[PDB]
């Protein structure tokens, strides 16, 4: 198995479908997203196609087996509220976290330019994984706040079923 | 609203 696999660093990569591009995050050696934007189905990354590892369709989040010389993120381990959320376009956007799963955006923007940033991962300031954004609340075009599934829904997912047939 |  002599092999170079040379990689650059990068926990989280670039994943697209047939419809729409986003962003997932590896956590525990897993990648994870949304259903509504990856689904059941093949996604293309940098390195090609991607196997599944896990779905749900009622959690609306499906994950890919990780390959090897990939990294991983921790979970958040600080009680700080405050999270940061990376953006398809290398931006970061502050925002303060008002329940399990519920946040508020500090900044308000257009839908627009949180739309291709789901299945992105948000981070504490410490430096450590908080969940991943599913869908921003707007009203008018504008969105006030977001919200996010936290990475204890992952356990229990896995924990719950392996997808072996 | 989802985006993804
Ligand atoms: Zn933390």
């Amino acid at each position: 198995t002599g092999r170079d696999k040379n990689q650059v660093e990068g926990e989280v990569q670039v994943v697209s479908t047939a419809t729409q591009s986003f962003l997932a995050t590896c956590v525990n050696g897993v990648c994870w997203t949304v259903y509504h934007g990856a689904g059941s189905k093949t996604l293309a990354g940098p390195k090609g196609p991607i196997t599944q590892m896990y779905t749900n369709v009622d959690q609306d989040l499906v994950g890919w087996q990780a390959p090897p010389g990939a990294r991983s993120l921790t979970p958040c381990t600080c009680g700080s509220s405050d999270l940061y959320l990376v953006t398809r376009h290398a931006d970061v956007i502050p925002v303060r976290r008002r329940g399990d799963s519920r946040g508020s955006l500090l900044s308000p923007r257009p839908v627009s330019y949180l739309k291709g940033s789901s299945g992105g991962p948000l981070l504490c300031p410490s430096g450590h994984a908080v969940g991943i954004f599913r869908a921003a609340v707007c009203t008018r075009g504008v969105a006030k706040a977001v919200d996010f599934v936290p990475v204890e829904s992952m356990e229990t997912t896995m924990r719950a079923s392996k997808k072996k047939k | 609203e989802l985006x993804x």
